[PDB]
């Protein structure tokens, strides 16, 4: 499918920047995973990213650290993961959704199978967190397979040759994480940019559109509104809501 | 792009985050050019002579083969400084910071070995060293831990996940990312993303070297095997390196078998796991059904590691070296075996090596063997594990 295509267009059309919230698929539980994601929609989420919980999560700091052990406390696997997920694009046709992986859990039962079942249940894009572009190759080569777009992350270290297979190597959007990096980006024809380093404010949405990138991907301060409010099942879909509006609102300027 | 191969075959790699690799392709440069370096390389050799006591004994053990046709030497690795092979490879590293200009080190460690002798090397060459080892690791060890701190290293223990060696693994990689411009990551074995599993083997393979010219001396002639525990692999691929091309000397490595193979709870994935992709490398990992590394098992703090590194599982694959594991039980038994037959108290991680080389013995006691042990370490930190268990078992 071309869900990505689309919304940036949808988004190009109306001067719009992106908002993209992260979550732990099942945290804290799988029910509440699904009113959680419920509810980043209703409130204007453009597009999602979502975790599947791994035992050893390299790249995560203490926030995610922590909303995988919720999910494990809960049972849940990767398996059920790919339940919920047939179940949230069965709800939601368009929105984009993207997973955010860890290379063992891709490479498990072999990375083909691991795609096509990706494809099978609706999924948009993965960004394997622990496999740089040197190493990247069958995993692209297995997401462009089947229809699903391979996310890379630009670090603040980046540098040309890194910039221009980046922007060869990557579909659907580009992680971000200045002015240098988002116009060589487009120099070299990258999928859009979404800046997704430290997101927390509304301001920081609004001056990610203004740098000239696509929209903003808030990698964990949902994850903190969970945490924040688990003995509160009411406020914590409450104050997930009101966030994710203002961010929103904060990128139709 | 890299200057060297970061792989062994299928096995090795860099499966880090994006933000990592400047930091490891500016160690592989920087290793490169030391290599070539005869002012480092002799700064290396001073320190390995005149601080750490470099070349060990290889000591012949006469009374453990009586009446079978096995000679057995042991690579003495527990007379170097610190107690441990662990120290070869901390001044290798510790001195490549410091070409790098870096002013800080990190580093992780189960038993405590690693990161004592971290934390020494730093003391000496001025680094400042922060260690992480978590939780329960943390909880014990706190005679290696306060020797870390009583030599002016900062021990951070670990409460994410397990909180043990793979999650203080973890933790160092996710403080090297943000850091990596001012600190280096002392990784303590030869695993890990290129260039580090041939780091350690370069600045390991003097134990190999020595047993060589020491055997020769000895015996004139070189041995028919040399027999090694792996953990990650380091003692290992060091006592190895030099004898690879030496296509009559066989190569043993010995991953812990735990309470026994057939009850999981072991710590041998090169031949019981199945290879995955954790802490920056494509090796052999103990893991579930659906891909979560599992947690290994070892009497031995040294051995409880669910990976391998990747040189071992590449030389396995080609027949080259073989591997085998050996019990808790096997272990504390070879342990007692050389405390009273030859007045050496080896470390719980050698214990595996020298309880397979006196199986080897005493399962074909008129065949004709020459066999080098690499005793990795000595058992000094293991006397109080090793009581507790006489005690409960009579
Ligand atoms: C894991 C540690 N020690 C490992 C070890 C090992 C196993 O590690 P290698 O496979 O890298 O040699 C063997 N012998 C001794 C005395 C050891 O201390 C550590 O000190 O962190
Ligand atoms: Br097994
Ligand atoms: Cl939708
Ligand atoms: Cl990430
Ligand atoms: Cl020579
Ligand atoms: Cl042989
Ligand atoms: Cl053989
Ligand atoms: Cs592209
Ligand atoms: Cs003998
Ligand atoms: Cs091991």
């Amino acid at each position: 499918m071309e869900r990505y295509e689309n919304l940036f267009a949808q988004l190009n059309d109306r001067r719009e920047g992106a908002f993209v919230p992260f979550v732990t698929l099942g945290d804290p539980g799988i029910e509440q995973s699904l009113k959680i994601i419920d509810t980043l929609i209703d409130a204007g989420a453009d597009a999602l990213e979502l975790g599947v919980p791994f035992s050893d999560p390299l790249a995560d700091g203490p926030t995610i650290q922590n909303a995988n052990l919720r999910a494990f406390a809960a049972g849940v696997t990767p398996a059920q993961c790919f339940e919920m997920l047939a179940l949230i694009r069965e709800k939601h046709p368009t929105i984009p959704i993207g997973l955010l992986m860890y290379a063992n859990l891709v490479f498990n039962n072999g990375i083909d199978a691991f795609y096509a079942r990706c494809e099978q249940v609706g999924v948009d894009s993965v960004l394997v967190a622990d496999v740089p572009v040197e190493e990247s190759a069958p995993f692209r080569q297995a997401a462009l397979r089947h229809n699903i777009a391979p996310i890379f992350i630009c670090p603040p270290n980046a540098d040309d040759d890194l910039l221009r297979q980046v922007a060869s190597y990557g579909r659907g959007y580009t992680y971000l994480l200045l002015h240098h990096l988002i116009e060589k980006l487009k120099e070299y024809h990258a999928a859009p940019a979404l800046q997704g380093f430290g997101i927390s404010s509304p301001e920081q949405v609004s001056a990610a559109v203004r740098a000239g990138a696509a929209g903003a991907i808030s990698g964990s301060a949902i994850v903190k509104i969970i945490e924040k409010n688990l003995a509160s099942p009411k406020q914590m879909l409450a104050e997930l809501r009101s966030f994710v509006s203002a961010m929103k609102a904060a990128s139709r300027a | 792009t890299t200057l060297l191969n970061p792989y062994f075959g299928e096995f090795g790699g860099m499966y880090v985050p994006q933000i990592l690799m400047p930091a490891l392709n500016q160690l592989e440069e920087a290793f490169v050019s030391a290599q070539k370096d005869p002012e480092f390389q002799a700064q290396f050799a001073d320190l390995l002579k005149n601080y750490a006591g470099r070349p060990t004994a290889l000591t012949k053990c006469q009374n453990i083969t009586a009446g079978t046709r096995t000679t057995l030497y042991l690579k003495r690795e527990d007379l170097l400084h610190g107690g441990a092979h662990k120290t070869n490879q901390v001044l290798g590293q510790a001195l490549l910071a410091k070409r790098m200009g870096k002013s800080e080190i990190i580093a992780e460690t189960g038993a405590g070995a690693h990161g004592v002798a971290s934390a020494l090397a730093s003391a000496l060459l001025g680094l400042k060293c922060r260690i992480y080892m978590g939780a329960k690791d943390v909880e014990r060890q706190s005679p290696n831990v306060f020797r870390m701190r009583l030599m002016g290293a900062e021990v951070i223990p670990v409460h994410s996940g397990s909180a043990t060696l793979k999650d203080a693994c973890n933790e160092a990689l996710r403080d090297w990312s943000g850091s990596y411009e001012t600190a280096h990551y002392m990784l303590g074995t030869a695993a890990g993303p290129h260039p580090y599993p041939t780091i350690v083997r370069e600045f390991q393979r003097m134990i190999g070297e020595e047993t060589k010219a020491q055997i020769l001396d000895k015996e004139g002639r070189l041995p028919d095997a040399v027999i090694a525990c792996v953990g990650g692999g380091s003692n290992a691929i060091g006592m190895f390196a030099d004898f690879i091309n030496d296509t009559s000397v066989g190569l043993i490595g010995v991953e812990p078998g735990g309470h026994g193979i057939e009850t999981g709870e072991h710590g041998a994935p090169l031949k019981h796991g199945r290879v995955g992709i954790y802490f920056g490398m494509k090796a052999p990992m103990m893991q579930t059904a659906d891909g979560q590394i599992e947690e290994s098992y070892s009497i031995s703090a040294g051995l409880d590691f669910p990976s391998v590194g990747p040189q071992h599982a590449y030389l396995n694959s080609i027949g080259r070296a073989d591997y085998v594991s050996i019990t808790d039980d096997e272990a504390l038994e070879a342990f007692k075996t050389l405390c009273r037959h030859e007045g050496i108290i080896p470390a719980l991680e050698s214990s595996h090596a020298l309880a397979h080389a006196l199986k080897m013995m005493r399962e074909q006691p008129e065949k004709e063997q020459l066999l080098v042990v690499n005793l990795s370490g000595r058992g000094d930190k293991d006397i109080f594990t090793v009581h507790d268990i006489l005690k409960a078992r009579g």
